[PDB]
This record gives C-alpha cells, structure tokens and sequence, in this order.
C-alpha cells in the first residue's frame, strides 16, 4: 500500500516463528520497541497487526 | 471504643503491612511492576534499567 492509505492485517490463531525473521539478512532496518526482538518466541501475544 | 488504645496500635501496624504489600503493585516509572514481565520481554541492557 501508500503510506497514507496503509494496509493493516489482523494476526491471529497461528503460530509465529520470529526466529526466520530476525536471523534474515534481508531486513535492513529491524528496530523493536518494548520487547526483545530475541524473546519473541518466548512470549504469546494477542491483538497482533501488521 | 474502650480498648482502642490497643487497637489503634494494631491498626498502625496492619496499615504499614498493607502499604509495604501494595507498593510492589507500582512500577516507580518502569514499563511494568511485575519483575517476571520485565525478565522475559527485555533484553538485560534495559532489564538492567
């Protein structure tokens, strides 16, 4: 999408692997505020969007 | 009321318990007064903190 019209999706009722997010290379930026981007497997979340 | 000399200093005495137990419920600025949320969400850089 546009920045002014941006895309929201709803995350829920999956099983999230961060572990294939964060060890890629592809991501230039990866900036996590309020939690470790390393802990993130170790937490269940609710109300996830992206 | 007449033993309320006793019971006043019971009554000191339970309070200050009750404060002491109800401020660990606060946080003193920290993004949570649960020790166990900070441990398992931060980093130990900013767990430190």
């Amino acid at each position: 999408a546009s920045v002014y019209a941006w895309n929201r999706k709803r995350i829920s009722n999956c099983v999230a692997d961060y572990s294939v997010l964060y060890n890629s290379a592809s991501f230039s930026t990866f900036k996590c505020y309020g939690v470790s981007p390393t802990k993130l497997n170790d937490l269940c979340f609710t109300n996830v969007y992206a | 009321s007449a033993l309320g000399k006793l019971q006043d200093v019971v009554n000191q005495n339970a309070q200050a318990l009750n404060t002491l137990v109800k401020q660990l419920s606060s946080n003193f600025g920290a993004i949570s007064s649960v020790l166990n949320d900070i441990l398992s969400r931060l980093d130990p850089p900013e767990a430190e903190v």
